[PDB]
């Protein structure tokens, strides 16, 4: 087994309620190990480990590095969030439903975007939650995702099961529907 | 850190094994474009991106200085190299199966470090490199990656797939097995 | 602007 040395640099932004508030973070990391950040709210460099102090110290000692770095959460990430708001925030891929027992019943979401959604088990006019389980999101890396949430069930004769999906590219719930 | 979105403006690696770098951008964990180091080109990874310019020079001079720093810090830490993780494998359709309608067979390889990998796809016990892609390595908070490995095909009874994948951190090649 | 901006690496 080859050795390896890896050293990783991540400029972070922090999105809440539009740009409302914005946090920047950027990370130097070696290996797997955070060194250093720049944390907006702190408002200096900060050395995470004594690895990365020499890095810090250096760092803050430059007033102009400084002061790019307090610029940096409008120039850099308020700046960018305005192209998001016309792509990524507007893109919307609506879900395909469907029914498959496995008893166990499963239903898959699949092929939505963004990821914000909610899938919920009916059983007759109820809603099941005590015997349903549901994968997390699965990120299908092409700016899609899917999800599977598992009813179990005891079928009686007439009982008819509902799998309702909400998700913000939708009007209106989907429903589909399966009996025994 | 809560917050409604997180971009990394963006996900700069550089490692010695090689070495390589590699330069994305990531909006809510996935992929806006990378710059292909080698050939000085931003390769945009959604089609309503292509729209916008970024200049692939700006990723050179940030790579350079990553190169820079992990030289300074091998020393400073006594050469201390990488560990080397379990990836965790994992094999999925992108829809639900119908024989004769055309899917995507999706690889999930997780807790990748270091980010050197081999993922490769057979096709009944034969590798096929037809219909194959992958995403570039995806980071995660704790500073490994992922990485996904996608198969075109067409599902069919006679047709059975593995993801085989290679990694220091395994014994062998693991093979997730895939059937219709 | 139709110009993603980045976050610059510093050296040591």
């Amino acid at each position: 087994s080859p050795e390896d040395f890896v050293y990783q640099f991540k400029g972070m932004c922090y999105f809440t309620n539009g740009t409302e508030r914005v946090r920047l973070v950027s990370r130097s990391i070696y290996n797997r190990e955070e060194i250093v950040r720049f944390d907006s709210d702190v408002g200096e460099f900060r050395a995470v480990t004594l690895l990365g102090l020499p890095a810090a110290e250096y760092w803050n000692s430059q007033k102009d590095i400084l002061e790019r770095k307090r610029a940096a959460v409008d120039r850099v990430c308020r700046h960018n969030y305005q192209l998001e708001l016309r792509t990524t925030l507007q893109r919307r891929v609506e879900p395909t439903v469907t029914i498959s027992p496995s008893n166990l019943l499963v239903c898959s979401v699949t092929d939505f975007y963004p990821a914000q959604i909610k899938v919920r088990w009916f059983r007759n006019d109820q809603e099941e939650t005590a015997g349903v389980v549901s994968t997390p999101l699965i990120r299908n890396g092409d700016w899609t995702f899917q999800i599977l949430v598992m009813l179990e069930m005891t079928p009686q004769r007439g009982d008819v099961y509902t799998c309702h999906v909400e998700h913000p590219s939708l009007q209106s719930p989907i429903t589909v529907e399966w009996r025994a | 850190i809560v917050a409604d979105h997180v971009a990394s403006y963006g996900v700069n690696l550089y490692q010695s094994y090689g070495p390589s770098g590699q330069y994305t951008h990531e909006f809510d964990g996935d992929e806006q474009f990378y710059v292909d180091l080698g050939r000085k080109e931003t390769v945009w990874c959604l089609p309503v991106l292509r729209q916008f310019r970024f200049d692939p020079q700006f990723a050179l001079t940030n790579i350079a200085v990553l190169k820079h720093n992990l030289n300074s810090l091998i020393k400073r830490s006594n050469s201390t190299a990488a560990t080397n993780e379990v990836p965790e494998v994992t094999v999925f359709s992108k829809s639900p199966v119908t024989l004769g309608q055309p899917n995507i067979l999706i690889c999930l390889v997780d807790n990748i470090f270091p980010p050197v990998v081999n993922i490769t796809w057979l096709s009944n016990g034969h590798s096929v490199t037809e219909g194959v892609s992958e995403t570039s390595f995806l980071s995660k908070s704790d500073h490994s990656f992922f990485k996904i490995s996608y198969l075109t095909l067409l599902p069919s009874a006679e047709e059975s797939y593995d993801c085989k994948v290679e990694h220091w951190g395994l014994d062998k090649p693991l093979l997730k097995h895939w059937e219709p | 602007m139709a110009t993603p901006l980045l976050m610059q690496a510093l050296p040591m």
